[PDB]
């Protein structure tokens, strides 16, 4: 039976301040009882001033970010170099996670 | 010269469809045919056109078929875009039948038939029937039925209808005797009446026929649906004035 | 010319699809062809003629057996004919054999292939088939029968009748000599006495392409042990039984 | 020339193959709508010219489409049958997805959307006909009534009129239909819808179909009697005077 | 004439004149020629310099399919491009279901079949452009010139575009006083001069020349540019010649 | 199961259905009403699988609705359960069946005779004197073989009817929160809203 | 005013002129041929000349191998020609593999007679312009003859000849069957058939050939094979004395 | 008599092998504004002369994006360049997410050809009509390329397309030895090009409004410079 | 005479005649004008009705896309129908995916993408149906990037942006005197009253609050379509200034 999915541990982590805002996660990767690298980072800047990490099972979160960033990419150019405001951003995240509502992304995403 | 003729797709500066009108032309050259309706029963008469001395005519038909059990029609014109339909509207007749048990209605079988042959008028690719049909039937609904139609897709109920050739000559005689009320026997016997005068031959002669009836009553609660044999006609021909 | 006959699909102001008349044109062309209904039997026949004699004519049949109680013949586009048949032999299982179990009646396989005759108009981007058959068989519930099948799609029941080049005649003799009695050896007759007159070349055995519907060949299966398959009863002459018939006018 | 295709324009922006189809509804027998203010009423007239024929089952040229709403035509009678269909399956397609029955715009709009999609690509030839529907929204009070093109538009009014002969019947509604006072009575309404009719129909009620549809899916047609009843009373104050 | 307007048009003597038209729109664009020495073969194409601004060493007209056949034409340009992304994916399929690099012969038909078929629908454009190419197989070399109609065949070395005469009468020659395969080196040196000789068609234009190889010996099985030295060399082994 | 009872005589068919709507652990309502009206003289009760359930009897509506503008003429108790049994038979054999049940009681204004159809999810119908889906047959039909008279009127049906509920409740695990019953007939359809106000 | 236009078109007397020029086409190869049938062998016989020092000869023939028994010629363009050599060439493989047993020549020849029918009736393209020979030795009729047309046709030949020049090659063999008074060559082994096609056609045509004006094949018990270039020259020498 | 059959479609060789319906396209090419484009070995330029309907209306773009390395200017039929040049920004963002490698410009060039191409030998349809200049810096440095609506695209130094691109041309010709090595320095590249840009001007003269620039280049993301950021070269 | 019938076909002179045809048909419609204002956008179209029956409201010149985007069209009306709901899903669709307002130029351009979709054959891809829509639009809107915005829709598939437009038969001196009036620092109550007069001019009959309608969107209320009364004062209030001066 192949099982499809798996969990690289990690933890990350968003605190909301009065004009600023952050989003830490450390660099551990794994996989059950060994270590696949100590700095394998899992929070990048998306473009807009925007951060995005998806934590869970390693493949699906580069996937959605990948997807995520393509998809900033081309907001612009449908509407004139406009800039992403992160409400919108995360409209469009939902759309992009609940399109595989039945082949769901095996992770926790933060922005 | 340039017309608007060429197609069913295009209508002439006045609306008209040409392509349709022609089809509806093509039925004056097709064998007489025609329906009256009675107190007691429908009749549906015939003129076989085609002939020639080697054509084996007492078998097969040609102009008259059975659709439903309850249910004739009179054909006049093109002989395949005649069966093309009537298998269709035989099909249709039994899915009535197997959806709600019951037998399917006349108008409605009618309806459907108008219907397809309407679409053949409007849709580029495709050229429209080039046939005419008396429907003759029975339903709870309105006792017996006659109806028309042609290849515009129209559809009508007459007392007593013709169509084919000589339709004015034919039509003409009718109006002028059929009593309304007029029983069976009656309209058999108008049949010829009518049929006679307006063909060419130097005679009438029955294997140049086809007749078939609708009769109900008390007795069989239900309908009974002939179509006469060379025989009865032969005999029923001479009970009246062919010798 | 008119501007309506190049089209399946156009009513001439009268009421007349013209592509079909000039396809029906190449028919009245093709080699002269005939068919008799006997009491006890049927016959369809038709010529050959040879575009040399350094082809072998004995590799390309005229005369087809559709069902082993069935068989057809024809006169006009040889090609269409030779296809024609090998769907019509299908339309004759998947549709009827497949289905119940049994061969299907004369009546029907005519009305089947008429069918496949049908498609061919209504439709542009194709053509009618150029030709016309006469197919001859016969089945328990309706005795033998006799049927033509033109490109209009329609088709009718004759007793006798011909059809291609010389036909106005042949059809015209047949009309004088044939009533309901002729035993089928009378038609076999009467058949040559027809293919007679409609010949510019010669009347041999080979030349001659005539089979016919009659008894059933308890010989022509192959097996025996099951009372009820008892044999077919379409049966193409060969050469020889031919010219034997020819001696004795 | 242009006028050959759907899919060609003239130099001078015009689409005559649909134009030409509009020339065909002026064929067919006039119709004629016209509301008050509590009901609506159409009238047609009866091609009653060559008949020997049924009686029975003789269409009425009003169809009800939904228990609310009714609808009347013009032109080619075939091709009306189709539209009358399709707008009937629609209407309770909507009951089926919404619980709402069906407005009279959303039905005069699905109908004319069928028209215009006959007008797209080749191919296809738009039907000839022209249409009036009319009726009462659910839960509503205020009477509608609407047209509909072959070429695909439609459109209110307070009175109206196709097929032949419409120009007349239209120049006499229009000196007689007061827009800032409807005709407040069911009768009333009738009697303006039939005398207008009485300009066209060359004499006789035999020749004049009157259905009237007030709210609350209350429709009915009208009888032989009932209409000369009318043809009556305003064959007198015409030479009343 | 109605016969030289559609393309799947035959005239009364059997001519399709819109396969004919397209090849006199490849009797018009450049030359290109193919030379087949020993073991291997060389390829060459006229390049037009319109105007000064014209990167050079850039705009190439050869291409290489798989990594062993060479491949130039003569025509329309885009047309070009086309017939060999249909016979590069035709290439890769073949390899990937049998494993060894595909038999030149082989190559030929399958864009003849595919050339062949742009004559049989009239929806379609025959493709504007005579095409020669070549490589090394496991039977050694082989060297084709396809063209407009898909017919084909192989040659000993040859050429099409606006002068390709001159090209044909210089190259039976080079066959006359070497019948016994020509060679690896000298074929290169040869071809840019076979090159000059027929550009005196264009003369006013000053062009650039471009050569390719593919041979046993000196490619390795592979086809390859001919750029740096030996492409000066042959130019000059050329130059000289030409006074 | 839902309750669904349903009973011929005289002149007049009667439909019994409980009120009660159950999701889990609560009941969400009490005064449900599990009909649904196919034309003036045809009335259908149902009772199944909790979306199934009225997302058909709706459907079915609107099919004969349908039928009869465009007919004007009303379709018959006989061939409106015909056409019932028909989808539900292509259902069962579907990507995914309705499981549903159900009673159709119309009157026949051409034989002037009331008549009721009990059809099965399976696509199982036939004609009855009286019926009930579910287990609701296994309380009742004992008492109704013992009392059932052609001749009864509807006066005396409703008498019956009620001691088949009164039982029902008796011996019924379930609560099923009362019966709302209706009634067909030569006038059309009207609601005993009197053996809820009882 | 375009009938011959339209591969669909009837004209008023069932013509098809579109079929009928098609044939043309299969003359303007210029390249004759005849087939004779052994006791246990069947050859073909065509011409083969190379317009060009270029060209080189190896890739130059009009017959193919369709099957390990089964040999082609076609009087038409090479493009075409190869087209149907391709089509015929699979179908054998197909036959095969549903059926169990190699595919006769009789049959192939039904394929395609077939196969080039429905390619002309329901016009999904343009008939090819050329004509095709089947030769093998069946195991059911060893020595056999086919040849298909573009119309669709198709029969069986004694042997049979095709190209600018039917008459001549054909009657000339008329002659020597009217002779013999049988139907095929009496000898035992190919080797001296061939030699009596190019004797008996040199007589028709009036020229000498060498090892490189002819091409041959030739039909064995199931093992088709063409006729080597230097060996064609061989039966050429030993027919040239025993005159 | 004088008559053409042989232009009604683009599937139709005239008797001496050209296709005319494809031709009528390059003389729409003609009819539109003028665009010029030149580059170093550093960078690459695209000038063009936006232009307008009233004195109420806006100026009509001509410049496009395609990624940050790459870009085009047109001329000719609007919405034919905005198929295309969208065509293309899909093929640089595959070449982008799945290989992780920006698209080399010679690349977008067979791939506009190809594009192109099927549109000249299939009924039913018509050209492109529209050419483009594009502009690009992959590892190979600068480019320049310029596609016509047959699928040919030529690689340049400098060129201008557009009614009276004539004189544009001309003068890039010239200049040539002198911009082609203007390298490290950007403003200069420019002025250049819009040096050679009012060689064919006849109308009026360059103003805020009308005048629209790009570049890109070694530390040079494709950019476009705006109406009142072009000011310092009117 | 003889290139001008095909969709698909380019003249000698690499033109697309048909295409032109189609705007020919605009010049049939009545007049439609809009006027933008750093204050607002408005709209105002002539309505001619054939007669006094029509209900005039039925006649759906001037419509809203969005709370914060409207429009005029003129030219075919069924044809008009088909983008007006387009239009609507366009904007609809992005609020869904962006939970924000599509930008009013961003909106126009899906709207022209449309019309983009003409022509048949098959040479690759697939866009059904086979000629240009007839009719142009004037798109007024606003949003948070560029303000007020007006712009003009033709079926050739381009677009340009102005300060203010006039479309339909009338189009002609309409263009004129508006070239001649506009001024960037205009009141809204100051274009009302010239979108209002341009009409009356190069209009035809009385103008009356019945043939002719009056709307405009802002920031604040967005798209709402001025009332019969409103407009009728807007009327007298304007004819009035004629006397004087």
């Amino acid at each position: 039976q192949f099982n499809p999915y798996g969990d690289n541990g990690g933890t990350i982590l968003g605190i909301a301040g009065e004009d600023f805002a952050v989003l830490a996660g450390d660099t551990r990767n794994i996989t059950d009882y060994s270590i696949n690298s100590r700095y394998e980072p899992k929070v990048f800047d998306c473009g807009d001033n925007i951060v995005m990490s998806a934590n869970g099972f390693a493949a699906d979160g580069d996937a959605l970010v990948k997807r995520f960033k393509n998809s900033v990419k081309w907001y612009h150019f449908d509407h004139n170099d406009k800039k992403l405001s992160i409400n919108s951003a995360a409209r469009n995240i939902q759309h992009l996670l609940y399109g595989k509502r039945f082949f769901p992304y095996y992770v926790h995403t933060i922005i | 010269s340039r017309r608007y003729d060429s197609r069913t797709t295009i209508f002439s500066p006045e609306g008209r469809l040409y392509q349709v009108e022609y089809a509806l032309e093509s039925i004056s050259h097709a064998g007489t045919a025609i329906g009256i309706m009675a107190s007691d029963g429908i009749v549906l008469a015939a003129e076989r056109k085609v002939t020639s001395t080697l054509l084996e005519q007492d078998t097969s038909t040609e102009k008259l078929y059975k659709l439903n059990d309850k249910i004739a029609v009179a054909v006049a014109g093109l002989t395949a875009d005649a069966e093309i339909l009537i298998n269709t509207a035989r099909i249709h007749a039994q899915n009535y039948l197997k959806t709600y048990n019951e037998d399917i209605p006349v108008e409605i079988l009618v309806r459907r038939l108008s219907d397809i042959k309407q679409g053949y008028t409007q849709h580029g690719g495709l050229r429209p029937f080039g046939v005419s049909f008396i429907y003759a039937g029975y339903d709870d609904r309105y006792g017996y039925q006659l109806y028309t139609s042609n290849p515009s897709g129209n559809y009508t109920g007459w007392k007593a209808i013709s169509v084919g050739a000589n339709t004015s000559a034919a039509q003409t005689l009718l109006q002028m005797d059929y009593k309304d009320d007029m029983k069976v026997d009656d309209a058999i016997e108008l049949a010829l009446k009518t049929l006679s005068k307006t063909t060419d031959s130097s005679a009438l002669t029955y294997d140049r026929l086809e007749f078939a009836t609708i009769r109900k009553g008390a007795n069989d609660g239900e309908v009974y649906q002939k179509i006469f044999k060379p025989q009865e006609i032969k005999d029923i021909l001479v009970k009246t004035g062919i010798t | 010319t008119d501007r309506y006959s190049f089209s399946l699909t156009t009513f001439s102001p009268s009421g007349k699809l013209g592509q079909i008349d000039y396809a029906l044109t190449a028919v009245k062309q093709g080699v002269t062809s005939l068919g008799i209904k006997a009491t006890n039997g049927v016959v369809i026949a038709t010529e050959k003629k040879s575009s040399s004699p350094l082809a072998m004519s004995e590799t390309l049949s005229k005369v087809s057996l559709l069902t082993p109680d069935i068989g057809a013949v024809y006169s006009g586009m040889g090609p269409d004919y030779r296809v024609l048949v090998d769907k019509s032999r299908k339309v004759a299982h998947t549709s009827y054999k497949r289905i119940y179990g049994e061969y299907p009646p004369t009546k029907l396989l005519v009305s089947e292939v008429a069918k496949i005759m049908q498609e061919a108009t209504q439709s542009g981007g194709v053509r009618p088939f150029g030709v016309s058959l006469l197919i001859a068989g016969h089945d328990e519930f309706n005795g033998f029968s006799l049927y033509q099948v033109d490109p209009s799609g329609s088709y009718f029941p004759w007793k006798a009748t011909a059809i291609g080049k010389g036909s106005v005649a042949a059809k015209t003799f047949l009309e004088k000599r044939w009533n309901d009695e002729l035993e089928l050896e009378d038609a076999i007759h009467i058949a040559l006495l027809t293919l007679k007159e409609s010949v510019e070349g010669e009347f041999n055995g080979d030349t001659i392409e005539l089979a016919i519907i009659g008894d059933e060949n308890p010989d022509l299966l192959g097996y025996t042990g099951i009372p009820t398959d008892k044999g077919p009863r379409f049966r193409k002459l060969t050469s020889q039984e031919i010219n034997d018939r020819l001696e004795a006018l | 020339g242009y006028d050959r295709a759907l899919s060609i324009f003239s130099p001078d922006g015009h689409i005559f193959q649909v134009e030409y189809a509009l020339e065909a509804v002026k064929r067919g027998t006039c119709a004629v709508g016209v509301k008050g203010k509590n009901c609506v009423v159409l009238g047609c007239e009866r091609r009653s010219t060559l008949k020997l024929q049924d009686t029975r089952i003789t269409p009425s040229k009003v169809s009800k489409i939904d228990s609310h709403v009714v609808l009347s035509f013009s032109g080619l009678n075939a091709d009306s049958r189709i539209l009358i269909e399709k707008a009937r399956v629609e209407a309770q397609s909507h009951r089926l997805t919404l619980e709402d029955p069906v407005t009279v715009e959303y039905l005069t709009r699905y109908v004319a959307g069928v028209q215009q999609r006959y007008t797209q690509s080749g191919g296809v030839r738009p039907f000839g006909v022209s249409t009036l529907i009319a009726g009462f929204d659910p839960r509503d009070d205020e009477p509608k009534l609407y047209q509909t093109e072959p070429s695909g538009i439609y459109s209110s009014w307070s009175a109206q009129t196709i097929g032949r002969n419409s120009k007349t019947v239209r120049e006499f509604l229009e000196k007689n239909y007061d827009r800032k006072e409807p005709p407040a009575t069911v009768e009333e309404c009738v009697k303006l819808t039939v005398r207008s009719l009485l300009e066209v129909v060359q004499t006789g009620a035999k020749n004049i179909e009157i259905t009237v549809v007030k709210p609350d899916s209350d429709i009915v047609a009208l009888s032989s009697e009932e209409i000369n009843q009318y043809v009556t009373q305003i064959e007198q104050e015409k030479q009343e005077q | 004439t109605g016969y030289d307007l559609s393309n799947s048009v035959f005239s009364p003597d059997g001519r399709n004149f819109q396969v004919e038209y397209a090849v006199k729109a490849v009797e018009n664009g450049t030359t290109s020629i193919g030379i087949k020495c020993n073991d291997g073969v060389v390829f060459a194409v006229e390049k037009l310099i319109t105007s000064k601004l014209l990167v050079p060493q850039k705009n190439v007209k050869i291409q290489v399919v798989d990594r062993h056949i060479g491949c130039v034409y003569s025509g329309l340009i885009p047309d070009g491009r086309h017939l060999v992304n249909r016979g590069r994916e035709e290439a890769a399929s073949f390899k990937k279901l049998y494993k060894t690099p595909i038999p030149i012969p082989a190559f030929a038909d399958r864009l003849g079949q595919y050339v062949q078929a742009h004559t049989l629908y009239n929806s379609v454009r025959p493709f504007g452009v005579s095409t020669i190419f070549g490589g090394v197989d496991k039977n050694g070399a082989h060297l084709y010139m396809l063209e407009p109609s898909g017919s084909y065949w192989g040659y000993k070395g040859a050429a099409t575009g606006k002068g390709r005469q001159s090209a044909k009468a210089e190259l039976e020659k080079l066959v006359d006083h070497h019948p016994e395969g020509l060679s690896a080196r000298e074929a290169v040196k040869q071809a840019a001069k076979i090159i000059y000789l027929a550009h005196e068609d264009n003369k006013e234009k000053d062009f650039e020349l471009e050569i390719s190889w593919c041979s046993l010996s000196e490619t390795n099985g592979l086809h390859k540019f001919v750029k740096g030295d030996l492409l000066q060399e042959a130019i000059d082994f050329a130059q000289k010649e030409i006074n | 199961m839902d309750i669904i009872l349903g009973i011929r005589v005289q002149d007049s068919v009667i439909l019994a259905s409980s009120k009660a709507v159950t999701r889990g652990i609560s009941v969400l309502k009490d005064s449900d009403d599990k009909t649904r009206q196919l034309s003036p003289h045809t009335l259908m009760s149902f009772a199944g699988e909790a979306g199934d359930t009225v997302q058909f009897a709706e459907y079915i509506q609107a099919n004969i609705q349908l039928y009869s503008i465009r007919e004007d003429y009303e379709l018959s108790p006989q061939a409106v359960s015909s056409f019932v049994r028909q989808e539900l038979a292509k259902s069962i054999r579907s990507r995914r069946p309705y499981q549903v049940n159900v009673l159709i009681g119309g009157y026949d204004k051409k034989k002037n005779k009331p008549e009721l159809y009990q059809i099965d999810y399976l696509g199982t119908k036939v004609e009855l004197p009286y019926g009930a889906h579910g287990y609701s047959g296994f309380y009742t039909f004992s008492l109704l073989d013992h009392h059932y008279r052609p001749d009864m009127t509807t006066e005396e049906g409703l008498d019956l009817l009620k001691l088949c509920v009164q039982e029902l409740e008796k011996r019924m695990p379930m609560d099923f929160k009362g019966v709302i019953v209706k009634i067909v007939d030569k006038d059309g359809i009207r609601q005993v809203d009197d053996f809820q106000a009882q | 005013a375009g009938y011959d236009r339209h591969i669909t078109i009837f004209s008023p007397e069932g013509r098809l002129y579109q079929v009928e020029y098609a044939f043309k086409a299969t003359n303007q190869t210029n390249i004759n041929s005849l087939a004779v049938r052994g006791k246990d062998c069947t050859v073909v016989i065509s011409q083969k000349k190379v317009p060009d020092k270029l060209l080189d000869p190896t890739t130059v023939s009009y017959i193919f191998c369709i099957s390990r028994t089964i040999g082609m010629v076609v009087n038409g363009p090479i493009p075409d020609a190869r087209n149907a050599a391709l089509r015929a060439k699979a179908e054998a493989a197909e036959f095969r593999y549903k059926y169990g047993y190699d595919m006769p020549c009789d049959v192939l020849a039904k394929r395609m007679a077939n196969l080039s029918q429905i390619y002309t009736q329901r016009a999904y393209m343009r008939p090819l312009g050329v004509i095709l020979t089947f030769v093998s030795v069946d195991e059911e009729l060893g020595p056999s003859i086919y040849k298909t047309d573009p119309a669709g046709y198709y029969v069986g030949y004694k042997a049979t000849a095709t190209g600018p020049k039917q008459q001549e090659i054909t009657t000339n063999l008329e002659n020597h069957f009217k002779k013999s008074k049988i139907d095929h060559i009496n000898e035992e082994s190919w080797e001296k058939v061939v030699e009596f096609a190019i004797t008996h056609m040199i007589d028709a045509l009036g020229t000498e050939f060498s090892k490189n004006d002819l091409e041959v094949g030739v039909a064995t018990k199931d093992k088709f094979f063409t006729l080597s270039a230097e060996n064609i020259e061989e039966r050429l020498v030993a027919i040239a004395e025993q005159d | 008599m004088f008559r053409n059959n042989y232009d009604g479609d683009t599937v139709t060789f005239s008797p001496t092998g050209r296709l005319f319906q494809v031709e009528y396209a390059l003389e729409a090419i003609k009819q539109g504004s003028v665009t010029v484009g030149l580059r170093s070995n550093t960078h690459a330029v695209l000038v063009a002369l936006k232009r307008n309907a009233d004195e109420l209306s806006s100026y009509q773009k001509k410049i496009i994006k395609c990624d940050e390395h790459m870009g085009l200017s047109l001329a000719g039929l609007a919405p034919d360049a905005r198929v295309l040049s969208n065509y293309l920004r899909q093929q640089c963002n595959y070449s982008s997410l799945v290989f992780n490698r920006k698209l080399a410009v010679e690349r977008a060039g067979h791939l506009l050809c190809d594009k192109a191409q099927k549109n000249t030998q299939s009924y039913g349809g018509r050209p492109y009509g529209v050419g483009l200049l594009i502009i690009g810096y992959d590892k190979s440095g600068a480019h320049l390329l310029e596609f016509q609506p047959s699928g040919n695209v030529t690689e340049l130094y400098g060129t201008a397309i557009g009614a009276r691109s004539q004189g544009a041309k001309t003068y890039l010709e010239r200049t040539l030895d002198t911009f082609i090595k203007i390298d490290g320095n950007p403003d200069e590249l420019i002025k250049a090009g819009v040096e050679a840009i009012s060689q064919s001007l006849r109308d009026e003269s360059l103003t805020v409004d009308n005048l629209s620039i790009a570049i890109v280049g070694k530390d040079t993301p494709f950019t476009i410079y705006d109406g009142e950021a072009v000011a310092k070269y009117i | 005479s003889e290139y001008d019938r095909g969709v698909s076909t380019f003249s000698p002179e690499g033109r697309l005649f048909q295409v032109e045809y189609s705007l020919e048909a605009i010049k049939l419609g009545s007049t439609a004008i809009g006027i933008a204002t750093k204050e607002g956008v408005v709209l105002g179209v002539e309505k001619r009705a054939t007669s006094p029956l029509l209900e005039s409201d039925s006649i759906e010149k001037i419509v809203e896309i969005d709370r914060h985007i409207g429009c005029a069209m003129s030219g075919l009306t069924a044809d008009a129908r088909s983008m007006i709901e387009h239009a609507r899903t366009a904007a609809v669709t992005h609020n869904l995916y962006y939970d924000e307002d599509i930008n009013v130029e961003s909106l126009t351009q899906s709207v022209c993408d449309l019309a983009l979709r003409f022509g048949e054959g098959a040479s690759g891809e697939e866009r059904l149906m086979s000629r240009p829509f007839g009719v142009a639009l004037l798109i007024a809107g606003h949003d948070a990037d560029d303000g007020y915005q007006l712009f003009h829709a033709e079926p050739s598939g381009t677009f340009y942006r102005y300060n203010a437009k006039a479309i339909g038969s009338g189009s002609e001196g309409a263009q004129a005197e508006l070239l001649n009036e506009w001024h960037s620092s205009l009141t809204l109550k100051e274009a009302e009253l010239l979108v209002l007069k341009i009409l009356k001019q190069v209009m035809e009959e009385k103008l009356d609050e019945n043939n002719a309608q009056l709307s405009c969107i802002t920031k604040q209320d967005g798209f709402k379509i001025y009332d019969n009364e409103k407009t009728a004062e807007l009327i007298k209030e304007l004819k009035e200034k004629e006397a004087a001066e």
